[PDB]
């Protein structure tokens, strides 16, 4: 019908579904309360044997698979959202289905919090100063005004500089790239000459 | 003048999902081209064949042998 | 779904229990 | 530009997904995709379901990134029709690749329609002569009907469908549209200088004195392209045939290769394929296209089609489909072209509907069929010719023998189009001149000429002046061979006064290859 517009676009029937849970929690204004149900029920499969046993087991039929789902979530404050979809992944056996819709919900809603996760690494502990001094170049490499979070982590290897890992694309703007980058063009360049 | 026009280009990243029967399933890489030629890790090159949703199809120029999973 | 997204779900990232907790008078009955 | 616009999903060779976020476009609507390297027309072919449509592109996919914006255009591909599209050369989509300028749309019409109702259907048969001895005798064309040639792979289906161009396409009246499917572009580049030569086409400023439209989807265009300029062929003869309401000839080269190339597409569209590896949907995709042209009660257009057979075979199912739809069939057999006779017809393969003795007359009918019951007693004779001889069978069996071969080489004959690589001249057989010159072979009033002597001649005279060349050059003979040669007064110079008027061509300095191209790279 009239559905809030989803951040990004993703992939078939498992990112789908969280889609569609993800504007349907968009429409209710619960974005950040079905997401930790989710991650509750996450935690919920991996205590209990009997309720991943409503996940893998194929001889669990229909009735006993869609009464228990019901039964332990006709109460606990769950939401609307997560309470009917529950009780369908539950008639159509997709309860294993969870584990990646969530993964795809997340980045649904970092892609909503305006947010980007990466992992700077650096040769040396940076100051109050070299942290936005590559905090204030590292908004040419996100597609926004996004919030990069940080990370960072440590390596002599390089000779100072940073590289980024952005977990999709890095950028490599240190100086022991910068240093073979120019011996691979002078050298280059003198068997021209 | 090379030093003074230097910015060292965003490197866009894909892990190998599945490789063998000389076809490598790449995972990632969203912006790539249908028919742009991708560099493997271990220097062999490839060429993006099959653009999918999830997943673009890599035609090895090469052993497949070199490549692994990730 | 990735693999690098999908094994960062095996910690815990709930920080809320208002259902974990709200099952064990619920569940064990129910599967009995 | 939210909305009536979607990206691309999935690129597979020249299918691609595109996603709609919402309204989605109709199946055969055309798309565009923003930011390509040259125009790249979708055309959606499925409703894959998840908001998704399945489009094949009229160009090539290299260069596509699963994100770009496709924008709907709201209706099928639509190409300029009319008289402005005449001397013009045009590509699947309507684009002019003559470098003459826009093409003047007298209207702008889809490229996909259905076929004309059984009310609006014609059903005269009035002959079309051809000036080909084998076509006119024992196939007969119909004015206003659907031909095929047949053949595959250098038989000389091309070179006959040229010579039909030049004798009924000049003599015609009306328009012509040459649709050139998956051939050659050295072989359309030559048809369009050729016609600028000819006269049909006319360029610049009495462009509209031309009596031919173009339209290329030659061999080097992606499978999309290639599937639909027959049809973009089809919507420049149905104007001229519905709106201008005129007799139009529609030559369309290899029809074949639109059937190919649905069947490359067809693999990426997720379908099990059918027999021996082509689309399931092959009949209607042929049937849906070849109900289009056809005469109808206010026009007509008489097609001429070349059919390529693969490996020379004719049960293959891209052949054996198109059969059906034709009135009259000419089938080029590579065992007949070995044997040096052209065009290469088998005459036992060639059939009509106007081979009719109601429709063609009774004599025209009789010598026809007298022609091939000769042709067919002959090959029935093959095999024991061949293992036991000639001089084996009866009196009444090698007097149809010889009577076989001269009826073999008299349907032989010199096109005026292959004399460029032949030397001999062409020959327009009249119709009377190929009845009472087949007739006078099979009643036996010229046993006593040789074989040789019906090889590539015009008509029943030619056999005889021949023959009377032939048995002279074995009979002119001269004694001493007249020379004159050598003392002749102040005509041939001496070796070195010849060798001195030679320009001495300079050499310039070893292949030069650097300075043209530092020129103008700077860049690697
Ligand atoms: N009528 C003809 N006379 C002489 N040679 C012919 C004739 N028709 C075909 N050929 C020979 O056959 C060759 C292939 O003919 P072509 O028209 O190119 O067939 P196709 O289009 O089926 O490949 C030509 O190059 C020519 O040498
Ligand atoms: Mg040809």
């Amino acid at each position: 019908l009239k559905l809030p517009t989803a951040p990004l676009q993703l992939s078939g029937t498992s990112a789908q579904i969280a889609t569609l849970l993800w504007q349907v929690a968009a429409k209710e204004n619960q974005l950040d309360k079905v997401q930790d149900e989710l991650y509750q029920f996450i935690e919920l499969f991996k205590q209990h044997s009997e309720l991943r046993r409503l996940a893998t087991d194929p001889f669990v039929p229909t009735l006993v698979r869609t009464k228990i789902i019901s039964s332990v979530l006709k109460d606990s404050g769950a939401s609307e959202i997560t309470k009917k979809l529950f009780e369908a992944l539950a008639d159509e056996g997709a309860l294993s289905a969870l584990l990646e819709v969530t993964v795809n919900y997340e980045e649904l809603m970092l892609a909503h919090k305006k947010e980007v996760y990466c992992t700077v690494i650096t040769a040396e502990p940076l100051d109050k100063l070299e942290r936005v001094e590559l905090t204030k170049k590292a908004e040419k490499f996100v597609d926004a005004g996004f919030k990069l979070v940080m990370q960072e982590k440590i390596d002599k290897k390089l000779l100072g500089g940073f590289v980024i890992e952005f977990s999709d694309r890095r950028v490599d703007m240190s100086t022991a790239k910068k240093v073979e980058e120019f011996n691979n063009f002078v050298n280059k360049l003198v068997l021209s000459i | 003048e090379w030093e003074k026009s230097y910015q060292p280009p965003v490197i866009h990243l894909g892990r190998v999902l599945s490789v063998g029967d000389g076809i490598a399933r790449v995972y990632g890489l969203k912006s790539v081209q249908a028919g742009e030629l991708v560099c493997f890790d271990s220097g062999v090159k490839g060429m993006a064949l099959n653009l999918q949703a999830d997943h673009v199809g890599v035609v090895v120029f090469g052993n497949d042998s070199v490549i692994h999973q990730g | 779904a990735d693999a690098k997204a999908l094994d960062e779900l095996r910690k815990p990232k709930f920080s809320s229990k208002y259902l974990i907790q709200h099952v064990s008078q619920k569940l064990i009955p129910a599967v009995k | 530009p939210a909305i009536d616009a979607g990206y691309v999903s999935q690129v597979i060779g020249p299918v691609v997904d595109v996603r709609f976020d919402g309204e989605l476009p109709s199946i055969l609507s055309s798309l565009e995709v923003e930011g390509h390297s040259v125009r790249l027309v979708l055309e959606v072919a499925q409703h894959m379901g998840d908001n998704t449509v399945r489009c094949i592109a009229m160009d090539s996919t290299d260069g596509l990134v699963r994100g770009q914006k496709v924008v709907d255009t709201g209706s099928p591909i639509k190409v300029p029709v009319g008289r402005g599209t005449l001397g013009r050369i045009m590509n699947v989509i309507g684009e002019p690749v003559d470098e003459q300028g826009p093409i003047d749309a007298a209207d702008i019409w889809s490229i996909h329609r259905e076929a004309p109702e059984f009310t609006e259907q014609s059903t005269e048969q009035e002959i079309l002569v051809t000036g080909i001895k084998v076509v006119d005798l024992l196939a007969p064309y119909q004015r206003g009907g659907k031909i095929g040639l047949f053949g595959g792979a250098g038989v000389g289906k091309t070179v006959l469908i040229m010579e039909l161009i030049n004798n009924v396409a000049k003599a015609h009246g009306g328009f012509s549209v040459f649709a050139g499917v998956g051939e050659r572009t050295r072989e359309g580049n030559d048809l369009y200088r050729e016609m600028i030569e000819s006269g049909v086409i006319k360029l610049g400023a009495e462009r509209g004195n031309s009596k031919c439209t173009l339209v290329y989807g030659q061999m080097n265009e992606p499978p999309g392209a290639r599937a639909r300029v027959a049809l973009t062929g089809l919507t420049v003869a149905e104007y001229f045939r519905d709106i201008e309401g005129q007799d139009v000839l529609l030559f369309v080269d290899n029809i074949f290769r639109f059937t190919q190339a649905n069947s490359e597409v067809s693999a990426l569209l997720g379908r099990i394929p059918s027999a021996v590896g082509y689309q399931p949907t092959l009949a209607t995709d042929l049937g849906g296209l070849q109900e289009r042209i056809t005469t109808t009660t206010k026009g007509s257009i008489t097609s001429v089609q070349a059919v390529y057979v693969p490996a020379d075979d004719l049960t293959d199912p891209a052949p054996a489909t198109t059969f059906a739809h034709l009135d009259a069939t000419t089938v080029l057999s590579r065992s007949i072209a070995e044997l040096g006779i052209y065009p290469a017809v088998d005459p036992l393969d060639s059939t009509s509907r106007m081979l009719n003795p109601n429709v063609i007359g009774a004599e025209h009918y009789n010598v026809a069929r007298g022609v091939q019951k000769v042709l067919q007693d002959y090959k029935n004779l093959q095999d024991i010719i061949a293992i036991l001889g000639m001089d084996e069978l009866s009196e009444e069996d090698k007097l149809t023998v010889a009577r076989a071969r001269k009826i073999q080489r008299f349907l032989s004959q010199p096109f005026q189009v292959a004399e460029v690589f032949t030397g001999t001249p062409g020959k327009y057989v009249d119709l009377a001149d190929t009845i009472s010159g087949f007739q006078g072979v099979l009643t036996g009033k010229y046993d006593d000429l040789p074989e040789m002597a019906f090889y590539m001649v015009g008509d029943i005279k030619e056999v005889k002046e021949k023959a009377d060349k032939m048995a002279k050059d074995i009979a002119s003979r001269k004694e001493a061979d007249n020379k004159k040669v050598s003392e002749e007064l102040k005509d041939i110079p001496s070796l070195d006064k010849l060798v001195s008027e030679i320009k001495e061509v300079v050499i310039e300095e070893d292949d030069g290859l650097e300075e043209d191209f530092k020129a103008e790279a700077l860049s690697s």
